C-alpha cells in the first residue's frame, strides 16, 4: 500500500529532524557485482544540514571532501592538490545526499518500507542509477547505517559509530589546503 | 620488409612502447619483479613505465592521449626531440609535462599553461560518488617527431604517473621492452614469462594495422609461391 510508503516517509523524516547537525566515525565497504571489495575505508564524517558536510577518510589513504554550502572542495593528498567544484553540479540522488538535505519532496520520490529502525527505498522510476538503499535510523534521529546497490550491482555501505549530534565548528565545513597543496578551481 | 612495415616500425613503433611486462593484477612492485629478472628473447633494453590513457582538457579544448610516464634520467626515443625544454625538468613531485606538439596545438596550450589530465580507469568511490583520478599538470614544453604520436603521447615523470594511476605508493605499470624485431609481438610474447607477471604489447593499441600487415604479408607469400610453382 501506499498508505504504508507515506506513513514510513514520514517517520524517516521526523525521526531525522530531530538532528541538525553530527560528528560520526565512519566506516566504508564498497564492493563490485561479484560480492568482491574494490575499497575499504575509515573515518571521520561531520554534517550540518541542509549541505554543509566534511567527510574525512583516514584509512588506509587519507581524503576529503568538504561542502561549505556552495563549494565542494576534494582534497587527494596523494596528488598533493584539492579541486574545487559547485556542490550543485555532484550526484545530487546520493543515499549520503539524501540524508543531509532530508527533504519531504526527495522522501516522495522513493517508494519507502520500514522494518524497525530500518528504512529501505526504491525509486518510484529509475534512470538514476540506484536501485535501492536503505537508511537505519533511531527513533532519536541518529544515523547507524546507510547502504547502497547501484544499477551495475555495485554496493556500498557505510556504519556510523560514536555519533554525537549537537553543534559542529563552522571551521569543519570550510577547507583549507595545507602548506604545498595546489588548487585546481573548476568552478564555472 | 615493405614500405609499410617500414614506416610502422620507424615512425610508429619506434617512438611508443613496443611491450610492456606488466603485473597480472593491478600494477607491478618494482621489489617483487625487479629489472634483473627481465631477462626475455627478442628484448634489447629494458626501462620502468607507468602509462595509461588520459583525458586532457585545457581551459580551451579537450583531447585524449597517452601517457608516458618515464625515468627521466634515462634517454626515451622521444628525447632527442623536445623543443627547448629538458626532459630532467620532468621532476617527481612537480606534476610538469611535456606534450607532443600536435597535441599541444589541439588544446590550444604551450610552455607556462595547466591541462587537467583524467585517467578515466582509476577512480575512487565516495558518498559523493565515484570521482575519476584528475590532477593540473604544468606544460613545460613539446617534443616534435614528425610522426602520428606528436598528437597523443605526453611525457611525465612516472612517479607522478603512478600517482596518477592510484597505484600503491612505489608500484610502475611494469618494464618497457624494447625489441630487436617488433614486427614479431606474435611469437615473442608465447615465451616463458616471470610469475604472476604478463605481456601486453603494441597490438592493444593498433590491433587494426597488425591484422593489414599480416594480411599484406600472407597475400604476398601465397602469390610468390603460387608464381614459383606454377
Amino acid at each position: 500500500s501506499h498508505m504504508a510508503s507515506m506513513d514510513a516517509a514520514s517517520d524517516l523524516k521526523s525521526r531525522l529532524d530531530k538532528v541538525s547537525s553530527f560528528h560520526a566515525s565512519f566506516t566504508q565497504k564498497v564492493t563490485d557485482g561479484s560480492g568482491a571489495a574494490v575499497q575499504e575505508g575509515q573515518g571521520d564524517l561531520w554534517v550540518k544540514r541542509p549541505n554543509l558536510f566534511n567527510w574525512h577518510m583516514t584509512q588506509p589513504d587519507e581524503s576529503i571532501l568538504v561542502s561549505d554550502g556552495k563549494t565542494l572542495w576534494f582534497y587527494n593528498p596523494f596528488v598533493e592538490q584539492a579541486t574545487a567544484t559547485w556542490l550543485k553540479d555532484a550526484t545530487g540522488n546520493t543515499p549520503f545526499m539524501l540524508i543531509a538535505r532530508n527533504q519531504s519532496s526527495d522522501w516522495q520520490q522513493y517508494n519507502i518500507k520500514q522494518n524497525g529502525d530500518d528504512f529501505v527505498l526504491t525509486p518510484k522510476a529509475s534512470n538514476g542509477n540506484l536501485k535501492q538503499f536503505t537508511i537505519n535510523v533511531g527513533r532519536d534521529g541518529t544515523i547507524h547505517q546507510f547502504s547502497a546497490v547501484e544499477q551495475d550491482d555495485q554496493r556500498s555501505s557505510y556504519q556510523l559509530k560514536s555519533q554525537q549530534n549537537g553543534a559542529v565548528d563552522a571551521a569543519k565545513f570550510t577547507f583549507t589546503p595545507p602548506q604545498g597543496v595546489t588548487v585546481d578551481d573548476q568552478r564555472k | 620488409m615493405n614500405g609499410f612495415e617500414r614506416e610502422l616500425q620507424n615512425n610508429i613503433l619506434g617512438l611508443m612502447p613496443q611491450a610492456i611486462l606488466s603485473s597480472e593484477h593491478g600494477s607491478l612492485n618494482p621489489q617483487q619483479l625487479p629489472e634483473t629478472a627481465v631477462k626475455l628473447d627478442g628484448v634489447n633494453r629494458v626501462a620502468p613505465i607507468t602509462t595509461g590513457d588520459v583525458v586532457l582538457q585545457s581551459a580551451r579544448s579537450v583531447a585524449v592521449g597517452v601517457m608516458l610516464g618515464i625515468d627521466p634520467a634515462q634517454k626515451d626515443p622521444l628525447t632527442p626531440y623536445l623543443v627547448n625544454v629538458k626532459q630532467t625538468d620532468l621532476e617527481p613531485g612537480k606534476y610538469n609535462v611535456i606534450l607532443g606538439e600536435q597535441l599541444a596545438s589541439q588544446l590550444g596550450v604551450n610552455r607556462g599553461d595547466q591541462i587537467r589530465v583524467m585517467v578515466p580507469s582509476a577512480s575512487q568511490f565516495t558518498p559523493m560518488g565515484r570521482i575519476p583520478s584528475q590532477r593540473l599538470f604544468n606544460v613545460i614544453g613539446t617534443f616534435a617527431a614528425n610522426s602520428e604520436v606528436d598528437g597523443y603521447e605526453m611525457l611525465v615523470n612516472i612517479e607522478d604517473a603512478s600517482r596518477l594511476m592510484r597505484y600503491p605508493a612505489g608500484n610502475i605499470t611494469g618494464w618497457r621492452l624494447w625489441l630487436d624485431e617488433p614486427l614479431k609481438v606474435d611469437s615473442l610474447s608465447q615465451q616463458k614469462l616471470p610469475e604472476g607477471s604478463k605481456w601486453q604489447d603494441w597490438r592493444d593499441r593498433k590491433g587494426e594495422l597488425f591484422q593489414a600487415v599480416r594480411m599484406e604479408k600472407n597475400m604476398a607469400a601465397a602469390l610468390e609461391h603460387h608464381h614459383h610453382h606454377h
